[PDB]
């Protein structure tokens, strides 16, 4: 139920 | 001055606080939400529109970091960020449905939202049978909505009517809704508006990498791509139980799909402003996915 959030420039992994 | 004057603007009302010089966005929201008896907050965000990109307050940024014109009173609008998927369900407090029928029923009425000519006279229905109570000839004679602002411009200039022609269109409704209390009516709606197309739907120009002006859709489903010309039908499709992640640099927007075989899908954005927002709602509209189905 949960997102990351990650600088490399950004990206939004989904689960 | 410890504090400075925050004025909190409502789809109801107005109203003023003192925030902390140093509160952050979480701080103000906290006391707004508190105040209003809503529980419910995660649908909600404290806007301000800046050289007409929307901007939501950040929970964790102060408030005076943020680039709102700072001419006093510092003024926020409370409202929905996100739409449920369905209201009936997922809108437990009267406040919160309230809040919701009110910012809907203004998008209808802006027509930011389509809405058919027929649905439309059966919503109008239900806003009259919310202000007024139940319908009494006695008190509701022949031209007691003239100065009611109950139907689109675009359906009333459709099929040009008189405001007594759609005033009985909407009475005739009104009569069959006896009965129905305030939140009852502004639910039912709810249940209409929320099965229209464009209903909570953030739109965004975008460009493909091959150059065509497309429209980006953001909304409690997943990402859609859409034409221009149409905001009704989506050509493109990806549900937020399908994406795998969202990549941005420069610019530049990357789709990957959750099925290994689907090519992802680029796009360009030239805001820096709208770009952050899209992610936003991205993380926003995700989180609430997937977890009515955890």
């Amino acid at each position: 139920e949960e997102v990351e959030l990650i600088l490399g420039d950004i990206i939004l992994s989904l689960n | 001055p410890k504090t400075f004057t925050v004025r909190i603007v409502t789809m109801d009302a107005e109203m003023e606080f003192n925030c902390e010089m140093k509160w952050k966005g979480k701080d103000l929201f906290d006391l707004v939400c508190r105040t209003l008896g809503l529980r419910e907050t995660w649908f909600f965000g404290l806007q301000y529109t800046i050289k007409d990109t929307v901007a939501w307050l950040k929970m964790d940024k102060k408030v005076l970091d943020h680039d709102v014109s700072k001419e006093e009173p510092v003024t926020f609008h409370f409202l929905a960020k996100f739409y449920p998927e369905n209201a009936e369900e997922e809108l437990v407090q009267e406040i919160t449905q309230h809040l919701f029928f009110l910012q809907v029923k203004k998008q209808i009425l802006d027509e930011k939202v389509y809405c058919p000519p027929e649905a439309s006279v059966l919503l109008a229905s239900y806003a009259v049978q919310a202000k007024y109570g139940d319908y009494d000839p006695s008190v509701h004679k022949r031209g007691f909505l003239a100065q009611e602002e109950l139907l689109p411009k675009r359906v009333i200039n459709l099929y040009q009517m008189t405001p007594e022609m759609w005033e009985e269109r909407i009475t005739a409704w009104y009569a069959e809704h006896r009965g129905r209390a305030r939140d009852e009516a502004e639910m039912e709606y709810l249940k209409i508006a929320q099965d229209l197309e464009m209903y909570g739907v953030n739109y965004f120009t975008i460009r493909n990498k091959k150059g065509t002006e497309l429209l980006l859709g953001v909304d409690a489903l997943g990402l859609h791509i859409y034409d221009p010309e149409n905001r009704l039908t989506p050509k493109i499709s990806f549900p937020w139980n399908e994406i795998r992640n969202i990549s941005y640099s420069d610019k530049e927007f990357t789709i990957k799909p959750l099925d290994k075989k689907i090519d992802v899908f680029k796009f360009n954005s030239s805001k820096l402003r709208v770009n952050k927002l899209i992610l936003q709602l991205c993380i926003g509209n995700h989180d609430l996915f997937m977890r009515r189905r955890k």
